[PDB]
């Protein structure tokens, strides 16, 4: 849902 | 505008998680009874304007600015093909260098990492909420409901949160009035006076991420003492039943604390009024 850096 | 106002979240006991998990791999289960002491929660996601006050005061450079990129959803121009690491995307330029926040000062700040959020909240005399505090607050005084307002997504035929309508990721119809973010004071408040606690921007919490929870009753739990990802809650304007059904209070996801994205922001909490 949000990529990690 | 009082977009840094806080509301008193009352002392109470609530059921955290659910014994009917919808995304089992995220450790939505088991349901567990958690006692939370009275505290204060930001009524709103931290807005661009509020974040700008922090940056004006401190000179703070966000991690995305220092790294020189951040994740942007392809639809507005990685974890998924629709997430692109965009050079020069950061809180001031949410879709990259030739985007601006000038027209959306009251929208939630984005591309803020966990560290950025902790910096802001502490500057503000506040802190991140724990996951349990966040979920308790999200639930808005209702027991075992999907959403802050209940179990129907569109109660009374009204949109109650800014999520995705249409076929993700190809088509966002903007039926709920917002394709990207909405103002932090958009949509109805929940029972505790919180706006956009589900949808709009994802929200960082203080907890390290684990999917392994005890059914033991707990008091003001802080999450596990160690981890690699911090917990985020609530879903975003990209959330949809079909692929990221996380606009539920019990839902949960994670990112490494240096992570930033165009759908991820935060709000603060405090033990007492700052
Ligand atoms: C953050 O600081 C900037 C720069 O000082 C503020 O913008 C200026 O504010 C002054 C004082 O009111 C105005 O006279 C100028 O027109 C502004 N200049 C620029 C470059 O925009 C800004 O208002 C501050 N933001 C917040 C949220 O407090
Ligand atoms: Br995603
Ligand atoms: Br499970
Ligand atoms: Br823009
Ligand atoms: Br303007
Ligand atoms: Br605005
Ligand atoms: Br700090
Ligand atoms: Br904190
Ligand atoms: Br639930
Ligand atoms: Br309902
Ligand atoms: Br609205
Ligand atoms: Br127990
Ligand atoms: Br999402
Ligand atoms: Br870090
Ligand atoms: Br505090
Ligand atoms: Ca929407
Ligand atoms: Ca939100």
């Amino acid at each position: 849902c949000t990529p990690s850096r | 505008l009082a977009h840094s106002k806080m509301v008193p979240i009352p002392a109470g006991v609530f059921t955290m998680g659910t014994d009917d998990p919808q995304i089992k791999q995220d450790g939505e289960a088991p349901a567990r009874r958690v006692t939370i002491d009275a505290f204060y929660m930001d009524a709103y996601e931290v807005s661009n304007t509020e974040f700008e006050k922090f940056v004006n005061s401190t000179g703070y450079l966000t991690e995305a600015e220092k790294f020189g990129d951040s994740f942007v959803f392809e639809g507005m121009l990685a974890a998924a093909p629709w997430w692109l690491p965009v050079k020069g995307a950061n809180w001031r330029h949410p879709e990259g260098p030739d985007s601006t926040i000038l027209h959306r000062p009251d929208h939630p700040v984005l591309h803020v990492s966990w560290n950025d959020a902790v910096a802001y909240c502490t500057w503000a005399g506040k802190r991140l909420p724990t996951e349990a505090e966040w979920e308790y607050s999200c639930r808005g005084g209702l027991h075992n409901r999907l959403f802050p307002w209940g179990n129907k997504l569109q109660p009374k035929g009204q949109h109650y949160a800014n999520i995705w309508q249409g076929e993700f990721p190809v088509t966002n119809t903007g039926e709920d009035g917002f394709q990207g973010t909405a103002p932090v004071d958009a949509f109805p408040p929940n029972g505790y006076g919180l706006y956009n606690i589900v949808g709009n921007a994802w929200e960082w919490t203080s907890d390290w991420w684990t999917v392994h929870h005890s059914v033991e009753e707990t008091l003001n739990p802080k999450g596990p003492p160690s981890g690699k990802d911090r917990v985020k809650k609530g879903g975003s304007y990209m959330s949809h039943r079909s692929y990221c059904y996380r606009y539920r209070c019990a839902a949960r996801s994670q990112n490494t604390p240096d992570s930033s994205a165009s759908n991820l922001g935060f709000r603060c909490a405090a033990d007492r009024l700052p």
